[PDB]
RNA sequence: UAAAGUUGCUGCAGUUAAAAAGCUCGUAGUUGGAUCUUGGGAGCGGCCGUCCCCUGCUCGGCGCCGGCCCGAAGCGUUUACUUUGAAAAAA
């Protein structure tokens, strides 16, 4: 295909293509709402988070970090946030 | 590619356009400046402050947030140590290599690659020396590099 | 192609691709100047005018002669802009 | 009143009447004590296309961010008092020129042209922040900068693209169109 | 590693125009590609490009025709007077009825052309034809 | 000397014709990412093209009731580059 709209790629493209690699460099993490049965608060984990994630007062662990996306706990539920 | 290796990799972080703080965070500069002298007091390094924060307390960036970026905020209180942390991590690495070698003579690759990680130690001291955080004078001297952690 | 005087000078005028627009020499045996037939809209039968497309050997032998001819007649109203 | 212009020379009654009018903002309504401290540099009406006025009001740069934290709300009540009026905020950035061989101490790249002008135009949409700038080179070698703005606080402020247009164009000269992208976000 | 970025800019639209794509990314954007671009532009070489800024080295998407033959860069930047541009032109460009030299004056980036009318020699950047 | 693009700056070669060090490090050498003035005010010709402008602080002359308008010497990042000028024996 010659003719490549360039200026403006269809959003499965750039959502397909390496995140240094789209026409405007964006990441593929976010940051997330989670929240374990025991505590109240709602704390925020970064999605490949790469470190033992506690609560306060170690309620308990809420992340495990892995190779990519860090695993949550069994019983930790999440909603990613967007601005 | 790589410096002293032939791997050619394309792993970076990739920052987002967007330089404004997000809506959910309602940390003030001075929460989080206070919360970075917290974890520098605690023995921890600009690079596992950063990730400490944008772990477990929402923060993209800390130049995000505040005007300045982590290392200068430690400068600018004087937490921040004497020879810069990613030199000492090479020289922390070096001394760990040439230990290895105190007992493993016959080990020609971890030879080759202290020659390698010595080489890296040069490079750095040298650029320091340029931007005038390290004194001229200074030397990675492998007698009195064991003295330094 | 004029001189000083304005005489147009050269023996003729060649051709030029209407996808790349790149001339079109004597002996490009690959090419194709393509008649695409016109249609009264409210009859759908042949007017007698129809709109003229010429392609250059190079890309036809890339395998882009289809597409151009496609964005062409998409690009004079014959293919739906939906298509 | 709270129009402090740093050179020593008085506004018209137009500024001055801006200024009397957050004084009743601050006297009658409720959001007094967090503007008892936030003060008012100048202000300027200019002709915007069609038959609109745009009315822009500049802001001292340390006092602009708690003026960040009370824009929409204000603006409220600036867009129930001058009726068919558009208001905007900018804050007064002190711009200067390039050092020459001909021309002390370091040139800061916050006073600069371009750090100015796009502080400028991130500060002219505080509802939208920017997702993205597209510069359109045209035939005639003229420029046309396309400000790509967030589908958060589309409607908010998709109405007030066409002054902001004419708003950057007095103070740069840069003619800028505002479009919404949809499929990243 | 990446060096001259005008050079790498230009063989990228090179390869397109040889290839007869209808537009091309460049991926580092500098001041000295915008200039040459709106030079090749001027005389119609290249269509209306756009600079796309991620808060980094911007990118460009350049719109080509068909009429750039080709665009090169001249590394490094030999430093011309007005007696050599005719022996830079004589070496560099095909005809003496068309084919520019771009070179950087104090006046600007600009032509051999419009340097012998503003009669300021300066360096060469690259040429198109 | 040209021919010799068979010494290659212009401008050559190095898989197999002669030719890339066994490999890596490395100091001189060489080459080094992006980024810091732009939009205008004024006139002529038939929207466009050339032209005028975007630093201050002793003595004077278009002068005015110590100041302003203007000129002169001096102070005003460093080069490289380019343009001009001075100067450089004839043959």
């Amino acid at each position: 295909p010659l003719a490549k709209d360039l200026l403006h790629p269809s959003p499965e493209e750039e959502k397909r293509k390496h995140k240094k690699k789209r026409l405007v460099q964006s990441p593929n993490s976010y940051f997330m709402d989670v929240k374990c049965p025991g505590c109240y608060k709602i704390t925020t984990v970064f999605s490949h988070a790469q470190t033992v994630v506690l609560c306060v007062g170690c309620s308990t662990v809420l992340c495990q970090p892995t190779g990519g996306k860090a695993r949550l706990t069994e019983g930790c539920s999440f909603r990613r946030k967007q601005h | 590619g790589r410096m002293h290796a032939p791997g050619k990799g394309l792993s970076q972080s990739a920052l987002p356009y967007r330089r404004s703080v997000p809506t959910w965070l309602k940390l003030t500069s001075d929460d989080v400046k206070e919360q970075i002298y917290k974890l520098a007091k605690k023995g921890l390094t600009p690079s596992q402050i950063g990730v400490i924060l944008r772990d477990s307390h929402g923060v993209a960036q800390v130049r995000f947030v505040t005007g300045n970026k982590i290392l200068r905020i430690l400068k600018s209180k004087g937490l921040a140590p004497d020879l810069p942390e990613d030199l000492y991590h090479l020289i922390k690495k070096a001394v760990a290599v040439r230990k290895h070698l105190e007992r493993n003579r016959k080990d020609k690759d971890a030879k080759f690659r202290l020659i390698l990680i010595e080489s890296r130690i040069h490079r750095l001291a040298r650029y320091y020396k340029t931007k005038r955080v390290l004194p001229p004078n200074w030397k990675y001297e492998s007698s009195t590099a064991s003295a330094l952690v | 192609m004029q001189s000083n005087a304005g005489e147009f000078v050269d023996l003729y005028v060649p051709r030029k691709c209407s996808a790349s627009n790149r001339i079109i020499g004597a002996k490009d045996h690959a090419s194709i100047p393509m008649n695409v037939a016109e249609v009264d809209k409210v009859t759908g039968r042949f007017n007698g005018q129809s709109k003229t497309y010429a392609i250059c050997g190079a890309i036809r032998r890339m395998g882009e002669s289809d597409d151009s001819i496609l964005r062409l007649a998409k690009s004079h109203g014959i293919v739906s802009q939906n298509f | 009143a709270k129009i402090v212009k740093p050179n020593g020379e008085k506004p018209d009654e137009f500024e001055s009447g801006i200024s009397q009018a957050l004084l009743e903002l601050e006297m009658n309504s409720d959001l007094k004590a967090q503007l008892r401290e936030l003060n008012i540099t100048a202000a300027k009406e200019i002709e915007v296309g069609g038959g609109r006025k745009a009315i822009i009001i500049f802001v001292p740069v340390p006092q602009l961010k708690s003026f960040q934290k009370i824009q929409v709300r204000l603006v409220r009540e600036l867009e129930k008092k001058f009726s068919g009026k558009h208001v905007v905020f900018i804050a007064q950035r002190r711009i200067l020129p390039k050092p020459t061989r001909k021309s002390k101490q370091k040139r800061p790249r916050s006073r600069t042209l371009t750090a100015v002008h796009d502080a400028i135009l991130e500060d002219l949409v505080f509802p939208s922040e920017i997702v993205g700038k597209r510069i359109r080179v045209k035939l005639d070698g003229s420029r046309l900068i396309k400000v790509h703005l967030d589908k958060a606080q589309q409607n908010n402020v998709e109405h007030k693209v066409e002054t902001f247009s004419g708003v950057y164009k007095k103070l740069t000269g840069k003619d800028v169109n505002f479009e919404f992208p949809e499929f990243q976000l | 590693v990446r060096m001259n970025v005008l050079a790498d800019a230009l063989k990228s639209i090179n390869n397109a125009e040889k290839r007869g794509k209808r537009q091309v990314l460049i991926r580092p954007c500098s001041k000295v590609i915008v200039r040459f671009l709106t030079v090749m532009m001027k005389h119609g070489y290249i269509g209306e490009f756009e600079i796309i800024d991620d808060h980094r080295a911007g990118k460009i998407v350049v719109n080509l025709t068909g009429r750039l033959n080709k665009c090169g860069v001249i590394s490094p930047r030999f430093d011309v007077q007005l007696k050599d541009l005719e022996k830079w032109q004589n070496n560099l460009l095909p005809s003496r009825q068309f084919g520019f030299i771009v070179l950087t004056t104090s006046a600007g980036i600009m032509d051999h052309e419009e340097a012998r009318r503003k009669h300021t020699g300066g360096k060469i950047l690259g040429f198109f034809f």
